[PDB]
Parts: C-alpha cells; structure tokens; sequence
C-alpha cells in the first residue's frame, strides 16, 4: 500500500520513470515508477515510487532527498 | 546481485558526476549503512 511509495517533486522536465527507477533502485528494489499526465496527456513534474519493501521509504528519503537530476534537487515526501 | 554505485551513463550525466568521481548518493550510503532493501 502507501507504506511503500514516496512522492518525488522538482523534477526536470528531462527526467524519466527509467532514470528515476534507476537512481531509486540503489535505495532498494523498486517495484514501478510513476509519473503522472495531465487531461492532455503532459507529464507532471513529480512521480511516485513504489518500492517493493516498506523498510526502503524511510532509507530513500535520507539516501536521495535533495540529489540533483540535470542541475535542480529532487524532492521527496512520504505519502503515509 | 547488488552493485552499489554502479550506474549507467545516463543517470552519471544526470546527477552530474564525471569519470572516476563518486555518485553523490555513495557519500551518504557509506554513512548510512547497507540499504536495508538488498539485505541478503
Ligand atoms: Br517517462
Ligand atoms: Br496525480
Ligand atoms: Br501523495
Ligand atoms: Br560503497
Ligand atoms: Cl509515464
Ligand atoms: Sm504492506
Ligand atoms: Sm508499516
Ligand atoms: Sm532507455
């Protein structure tokens, strides 16, 4: 459920699921990556991580909050 | 199996990290332990 996802904000208009399953996968498997579209079908500029084990939420958040992704620092919440 | 820090060319241009220079996560990795996730 929530208890394994985190909400990741200021992205780069460059950033992708792929880049950020990538970056996210060294905090522990993740399951998907999620980034959401618009009506229109424009990508937001946040994601959702789902992560396979609730244990690695907490440790993404103090492993990766603040990295920056093409020059601007990702910004991770908790979602539970 | 786990590699720590071994990432691809496109996330080291990404969080930019030139060659034979450290992912800006591995500092914080080493301080932090093992990720709880890939515990074996
Ligand atoms: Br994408
Ligand atoms: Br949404
Ligand atoms: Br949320
Ligand atoms: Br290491
Ligand atoms: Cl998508
Ligand atoms: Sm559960
Ligand atoms: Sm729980
Ligand atoms: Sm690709």
């Amino acid at each position: 459920e929530a208890d394994r996802t985190l909400f990741v904000g200021n992205l780069e208009t460059k950033v992708t699921e792929e880049l950020l399953f990538e970056l996210f996968h060294q905090a522990g498997p993740v399951i998907k990556v999620k980034i959401p579209k618009d009506k229109d079908g424009k990508p937001k500029q946040f994601a959702f991580v789902n992560f396979k084990h609730e244990v690695s939420v907490p440790y993404a958040m103090n492993l990766l909050n603040g990295i920056k992704l093409y020059g601007r620092p990702i910004k991770i919440q908790f979602r539970s | 199996r786990f590699k720590p820090g071994v990432i691809s060319e496109e996330l080291q241009d990404a969080l930019g990290v030139t060659d034979k220079s450290l992912p800006p996560f591995i500092y914080r990795m080493r301080q932090l332990g093992y990720p709880p996730g890939w515990l074996k």
